[PDB]
């Protein structure tokens, strides 16, 4: 994601590279074209769209307004925005930022006594 | 104008001699207009004072009687600013769509660009209404003025 | 299957498995909360009810 001759292509290709063989890893319906993957989970196969991930997985934007409100007239959009140190004009990844913090997550509740409560679904036909 | 309020516009009037002749300087004309809830540009007001001189701007008087008929010749007019457009202007000056524009740039355009305002002018204006960042939100301000 | 199955139909959803326990969706407003059987559960051990 922070390599100018890269796309969401030339992503899932190297994807291809690295897991290829993985024993849960699977190639697409030949739609290379849209680019995608799959894996099997726990409940099931899935073919993901790797398109436009490395842009997500950024989330860049327009500091120039992005400041702009960072002192605008109203407060509430002051505040709001009040902390806008991060912006992207030109640190650290989605999917790390989030990776990181469900680490926490799941640090306390082996801390904690779980108490499982396992909904199951009916039907799909919302019957 | 109903003799209902013309009956009142003397009661303003006259609320306007330091001293008591019952006249009001040239220059006054402008305020009391104004203070009648009068929004004359500089011009609408020289137009119907046959474009006097800061001289004689500051010796010529008036008596309601001939104030009365300029009144009206302004209080009925073509145009008028509004939010619309009034702001459309100042969102120029927002040095990045922030919404908000520096109390020392509206101070600025202010008191150099057409019927150019004073110092204090300004200061009286906008005075609180910039924030920690001495930022001000026109469209409010536009508000203010207006409605106000 | 077959135990979630009748429960299900008969009107109940909540199951125990051992520790954890089960809950099919009813997709229905069945009448089990509200503050008479909060009160008939506080309290109340496992068996109990």
């Amino acid at each position: 994601c922070w390599f100018p001759k890269a796309t969401d292509t030339s992503f899932v290709e190297k994807l291809i590279q690295e897991q290829g063989n993985h024993a849960k890893f699977q190639k697409s319906k030949q739609l290379k074209d849209k680019t995608e993957f799959c894996i099997l989970h726990y409940a099931g196969k899935v073919t993901y769209n790797a398109s436009a991930w490395l842009t997500k997985n950024m989330d860049p934007l327009n500091d120039n307004v992005t400041s702009l409100l960072n002192q605008s007239s109203d407060k509430f959009v002051a505040d709001l925005w009040k902390d806008v140190d991060r912006i992207v004009g030109l640190f650290r990844t989605v999917g790390q930022l989030y990776k990181e913090q469900l680490t926490k997550l799941m640090t306390t509740l082996r801390n904690t006594n779980p108490n499982f409560v396992r909904c199951i679904i009916p039907n799909h036909e919302k019957r | 104008f109903s003799e209902e309020q013309t009956a009142e516009f003397k009661e303003a009037f006259q609320l306007f001699d330091r001293t008591g002749d019952g006249k009001i300087l040239y220059s006054q004309c402008g305020d009391v207009m104004r203070a009648l809830g009068q929004n004359p540009t500089n011009a609408e007001v020289m137009k119907v004072l046959g474009n006097p001189k800061s001289d004689e701007m500051n010796l010529k008087t008036l008596k309601f009687e001939q104030f009365l008929p300029m009144m009206q010749t302004i209080a009925k007019n073509k145009d008028q600013g509004c939010f619309e457009d009034y702001v459309e202007g100042l969102r120029v000056f927002d040095k990045e769509g922030n919404g908000t524009v520096m109390g020392a740039e509206i101070r600025h355009v202010l008191v150099t660009l057409g019927e150019k305002m004073t110092e204090e002018e300004v200061e009286q204006l906008v005075a609180g209404h910039e924030d920690s960042n001495g930022c001000i939100n026109y469209e409010e301000l536009v508000r203010m003025v207006l409605s106000g | 299957l077959h135990n979630l199955r009748e429960r299900y139909f008969s009107g109940l959803i909540y199951t125990y498995s051992g520790l954890f326990c089960v809950v099919i969706n009813p997709y229905k407003q069945l009448p089990i909360y509200s503050e008479k059987i909060i009160d008939m559960y506080k309290g109340k051990k496992r068996h109990e009810m």
